[PDB]
RNA sequence: CGCUGAAAGCAUCUAAGCGGGAAGCCCGCCCCAAGAUGAGGCCUCCCACGGCAGCCGGUAAGGACCCGGGAAGACCA
RNA sequence: CGAUGUCGGCUCGUCGCAUCCUGGGGCUGAAGAAGGUCCCAAGGGUUGGGCUGUUCGCCCAUUAAAGCGGCACGCGAGCUG
């Protein structure tokens, strides 16, 4: 999981999530996903 | 939860399987109930016994009521022992099998004024290199302008022990019920003569 | 577009009584009570349940598509009922029904049992094939998520349990 | 002429029910009757205001999050002994407090106001045991 | 990390709801504790005493004082 | 400035968390074992010694680890000097 400010599509099969009022960036390539913090 | 009340009688040891295993021995039967505490009465389930024999002449009037209400002869010691419901009007160390783990609660040896060093294990001061009438002193007690206090609870010297210690999952080694006798593997708080409370441990 | 405008068909002979803020259904297989916005409305037709938002509204429009396929789902669990498959993969892998329970041997040191809570039953027909099935859908995927998770797939190897018709995606060691 | 001052009064005994009520806006009603304000011979300097039963308090109610996000606070006076217990938790386990706690935040400070939260009584559940003062049921 | 799942025909741990999940949090263990003035409870004992929610007086159940002491303790307790 | 004693040590702690260890996680260029990196987490723990006034630091022998900071660079009506 990568934790940053700039949380941003990486591909196009990255989906920008909302959850529990906070914005994670979800991906079939675990590398991709994001939490914004 | 079983228990009884006891008088912590001495230490030595027994041979066990070729093993020197040091006890206690408490003498702690028989103990008579006197009161029962319940739910619908009380607001909770215990039993209060009686220990050691008095002199009638000793005890007060309403003390005799609260004995003879019971049927029971006068006692010297009243306790109770709680979430414990005897079938008999009478609790024995028979209620101890060899095995069992107990707790045993005492009055710990008093050590009156006791000091930083002896209370809390201090490290005191030098006793060279120049130190100054602070061999046993407990240093620093504090900060400066913040907080400009002492903390509650703060480690300082003042009275020391005789007060209740309850020590855990002690080893019942063996029981003599025709002596009334307890032998417990280790060590029991208080002195010799002391009074005791020897209860099923709550450790699993 | 929409999933809560879309209308429930209702086979026979299952039966649908609404109530306030919930609907109860029957079926051969048993029953199910859904519970349901009070801010929704619940229609039974002629063979068809329907569900009905009382505006356009953002949460409505949530709570519209929700509710249908609440409904729907249990609908068809007193019906058809609902089932997943898992298979496990792994040379020592293995699993066998011991009474009602589940048991994995799954290369821990020890097997592992899994009890069905009620409403779901399990079934061996393989070794390496466990179904887990019931009226609940949310229960069923539940439970399987659980036996699943018990020992996940592997990132390196074809071993672990699978859901049946999960790719098996691997990485390459070394 | 000066202004009217009353002499003693039997104080009036009125029964609340707490059930659905909003945590805070019944809070303060229970002050105004425990202070006697909505009494015409209302006097500051004495206790003059109504006893307030009130049942149901567990069934007290919150707007928001609050259940989980209030958070109640002791502080021990020892180093690190600040308590912090949230509304959820409270209300599982000594729900008289949380209206308890309320209304006294909103009684004046010192002799006076602490001689009134006493004429407080606070009840989870139905019931309570004041029948004998026969207390006159209140809608607020 | 999931289940079920719309808004958004797909998808989404979430917007309704439900799982799992830390030496950490609450409890559980040990010790203090009703000046907890919100001063709690239970068992038992005494009694309706003279004269003038108050005063004087002699009592009761009890207690203190004094003494012999104590692995209790600076005195006190 | 009709005085708020200034380094370092000792004693005694207590707090913060930007976490050294232990506990829980995600990603890995994660086969395993061992690591890297980020996230949660302050409950507890965080050794003895040589040098030097030293703080710090280097070194020796270990360790789960040998954390970093605040408290008048915490603490001289507590000691040292
Ligand atoms: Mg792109
Ligand atoms: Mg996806
Ligand atoms: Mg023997
Ligand atoms: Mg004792
Ligand atoms: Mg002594
Ligand atoms: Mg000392
Ligand atoms: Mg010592
Ligand atoms: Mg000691
Ligand atoms: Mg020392
Ligand atoms: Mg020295
Ligand atoms: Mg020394
Ligand atoms: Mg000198
Ligand atoms: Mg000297
Ligand atoms: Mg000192
Ligand atoms: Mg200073
Ligand atoms: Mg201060
Ligand atoms: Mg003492
Ligand atoms: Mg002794
Ligand atoms: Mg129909
Ligand atoms: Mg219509
Ligand atoms: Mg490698
Ligand atoms: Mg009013
Ligand atoms: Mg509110
Ligand atoms: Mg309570
Ligand atoms: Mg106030
Ligand atoms: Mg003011
Ligand atoms: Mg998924
Ligand atoms: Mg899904
Ligand atoms: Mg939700
Ligand atoms: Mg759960
Ligand atoms: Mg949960
Ligand atoms: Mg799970
Ligand atoms: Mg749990
Ligand atoms: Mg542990
Ligand atoms: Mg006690
Ligand atoms: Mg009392
Ligand atoms: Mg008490
Ligand atoms: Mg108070
Ligand atoms: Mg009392
Ligand atoms: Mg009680
Ligand atoms: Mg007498
Ligand atoms: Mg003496
Ligand atoms: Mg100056
Ligand atoms: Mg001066
Ligand atoms: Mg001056
Ligand atoms: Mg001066
Ligand atoms: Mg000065
Ligand atoms: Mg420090
Ligand atoms: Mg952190
Ligand atoms: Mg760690
Ligand atoms: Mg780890
Ligand atoms: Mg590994
Ligand atoms: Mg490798
Ligand atoms: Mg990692
Ligand atoms: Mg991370
Ligand atoms: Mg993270
Ligand atoms: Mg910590
Ligand atoms: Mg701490
Ligand atoms: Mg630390
Ligand atoms: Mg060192
Ligand atoms: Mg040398
Ligand atoms: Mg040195
Ligand atoms: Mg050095
Ligand atoms: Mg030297
Ligand atoms: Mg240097
Ligand atoms: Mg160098
Ligand atoms: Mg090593
Ligand atoms: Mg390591
Ligand atoms: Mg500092
Ligand atoms: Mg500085
Ligand atoms: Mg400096
Ligand atoms: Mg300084
Ligand atoms: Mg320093
Ligand atoms: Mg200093
Ligand atoms: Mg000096
Ligand atoms: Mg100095
Ligand atoms: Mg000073
Ligand atoms: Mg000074
Ligand atoms: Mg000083
Ligand atoms: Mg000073
Ligand atoms: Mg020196
Ligand atoms: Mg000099
Ligand atoms: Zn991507």
């Amino acid at each position: 999981m990568k934790v940053r400010a700039s949380v941003k599509r990486i591909c196009d099969k990255c989906k920008v999530i909302r959850r529990h009022g906070r914005v994670y960036v979800i991906c079939e390539n675990p590398k991709h996903k994001q939490r914004q913090g | 939860m079983k228990g009884i009340l006891g008088v912590k009688v001495g230490m030595t040891r027994i041979f066990r399987d070729d093993r020197a295993v040091p006890v206690t021995v408490i003498l702690a039967g028989p103990c008579p109930v006197v009161q029962r505490r319940t739910p619908e009465k009380d607001g909770y389930t215990a039993v209060q016994l009686g220990f050691l024999p008095q002199n009638p002449k000793r005890v007060n009037r309403p003390l005799k009521g609260h004995f003879a209400k019971a049927g029971v002869e006068p006692v010297r010691i009243l306790r109770e022992i709680r979430d414990f419901n005897p079938e008999g009007d009478t609790v024995t160390v028979e209620i101890f099998k060899p095995g069992e783990r107990v707790d045993v609660t005492g009055t710990s040896k008093g050590r009156g004024f006791a000091g930083v060093m002896k209370r809390w294990n201090f490290a005191g001061g030098p006793d060279s290199h120049g130190a100054h009438k602070i061999h046993r002193h407990p240093g620093s007690i504090g900060n400066r302008k913040t907080p400009g206090r002492v903390y509650k609870g703060k480690k300082m010297a003042g009275h020391y022990g005789a007060e209740r210690v309850t020590v855990m999952n002690l080893e019942v080694v063996d029981v003599i019920p025709e002596e009334n006798l307890l032998l417990v593997k280790g060590a029991v708080p208080g002195p010799n003569g002391g009074l005791v409370i020897v209860r099923e441990t709550k450790k699993a | 577009s929409r999933i809560g405008r879309l209308p429930i068909p209702v086979p026979k002979g299952v039966s649908v009584e609404v109530a306030p803020g919930r609907v109860k259904v029957k079926g051969p297989k048993g029953e199910l009570e859904v519970p349901v916005s009070p801010e929704m409305r619940v229609v039974v037709e002629e063979g068809v349940v329907r569900v009905e938002r009382p505006s356009d509204e953002r949460r409505h429009k949530s709570l519209h598509g929700l509710t249908r396929t609440l409904i729907a789902n249990a609908v068809k669990g007193v019906s058809e009922g609902y089932s997943k498959e898992l298979l496990i993969k792994g040379i020592g892998y293995r699993a066998r029904l011991v009474g009602r329970a589940l048991e994995l041997t799954v290369g821990f040191s020890h097997p592992v049992v899994v009890e069905p809570p009620e409403g779901i039953t399990f079934e061996v027909p393989e070794p390496t094939r466990v179904r887990v099935s019931g009226i609940d859908k949310q229960k069923v995927g539940q439970v399987a998520a659980n036996i699943r998770a018990i020992r996940k797939p592997s990132a390196y190897h074809e071993k672990g349990i699978y859901y049946a018709g999960e790719p098996v995606r691997l990485k390459p060691g070394k | 002429m000066k202004t009217y001052v009353p002499k003693q009064v039997e104080p009036r005994w009125v029964l609340i029910d707490a059930e659905g009520k909003t945590l805070g806006r019944l809070a303060t009603k229970i002050a105004t009757l425990l202070r006697g304000k909505h009494r015409p011979d209302w006097t500051p300097n004495v206790a003059m205001g109504d006893f307030v039963v009130v049942v149901n308090a567990d069934k007290i109610r919150v707007t928001g999050k609050k259940l989980e996000q209030k958070i109640y606070t002791r502080y021990s006076g020892y180093p690190g002994g600040l308590k912090k217990i949230p509304l959820e938790k409270m209300l599982a386990t000594h729900p008289e407090r949380v209206l308890e706690h309320a209304v006294k935040g909103m009684l004046p400070k010192g002799p006076l106001g602490r001689r009134l939260f006493k004429r407080l009584k606070v009840y989870a559940g139905p019931d309570h045991p004041h029948q004998a003062q026969r207390p006159e049921k209140l809608e607020v």
